[PDB]
C-alpha cells in the first residue's frame, strides 16, 4: 500500500509606519527605523512560534 | 499487480500510480 | 504476394513521433489574451484590469 | 463654399498585475511578467484594430 | 490578479496555477 499527500503554503506579515517629521527630530535612543524593524521582527517571531 | 491505471488526481494515486512523476511539455501552445 | 506491402503505408510515416515517459501526458494551452471589456477610459483615469 | 472641421483625440489603456508569490514560484513557461506584458500588448492591438 | 492557488487536480487549473511545475520530494517515507 502507498499514498500521496500535499501541503499548502500560507502567508504572514505586518506593517510599520513612521511620519516624516519624526525622522527629522533628534533621538535619544538612536535611529527610529531600526527600532521599528526590530520590534516588527520580534513580534513576527512570537506569532510564528505560537502558530507552530 | 503493480500498474498505472490512468489516474490523474495526485491524491487518488494507489499502487503503481504513486511511482509516477508528471510528464508535462515545457513549451506553451 | 497478392496483398499490400510497406510502401502503401502513408499516414503512419508522416505523423511526427515523440517519446513518452508515462501513461499520462500533459500539455498547456493559451486560449485568450484577455477579456473583451472596452479599451477607452478617459483623461487621467486608471484603466481596468484584465486577465487571459 | 468653405468649411472648417475639428477632431478630438481619444484615449485607450488597460491594466495588468501579478501577485508577489506568483513571481517566487517555479514557472513552466518562462517569465510570467513578460508573458503578461505580451498578452496585454496583443489584446490592445486587437482592440485598436477593431475600433478602427 | 494573476495568482497561484492551492489547486491539486491538474484539470482544475484556471489562472496562475497552470504555470506551476509540481514539486515532489524524491525520497519515500
Amino acid at each position: 500500500t502507498y499514498a500521496r499527500k500535499a501541503a499548502f503554503v500560507k502567508f504572514l506579515g505586518t506593517t510599520r509606519e513612521v511620519t516624516h517629521p519624526m525622522t527629522l527630530v533628534n533621538s535619544a535612543f538612536g535611529n527610529v527605523i531600526a527600532r521599528q524593524n526590530k520590534d516588527g521582527i520580534l513580534w513576527m517571531l512570537k506569532q510564528i512560534e505560537q502558530a507552530l | 499487480a503493480l500498474e498505472a491505471g490512468h489516474t490523474v488526481n495526485p491524491l487518488d494515486l494507489e499502487g503503481g500510480g504513486a511511482f509516477r512523476v508528471e510528464s508535462l511539455e515545457r513549451s506553451l501552445h | 504476394n497478392l496483398s499490400f506491402t510497406d510502401q502503401h503505408i502513408k499516414f503512419w510515416k508522416k505523423i511526427p513521433k515523440q517519446k513518452a515517459y508515462s501513461t499520462v501526458e500533459q500539455y498547456g494551452q493559451l486560449l485568450d489574451y484577455g477579456r473583451s471589456q472596452g479599451a477607452f477610459v478617459g483623461e487621467g483615469v486608471l484603466p481596468d484590469t484584465n486577465d487571459s
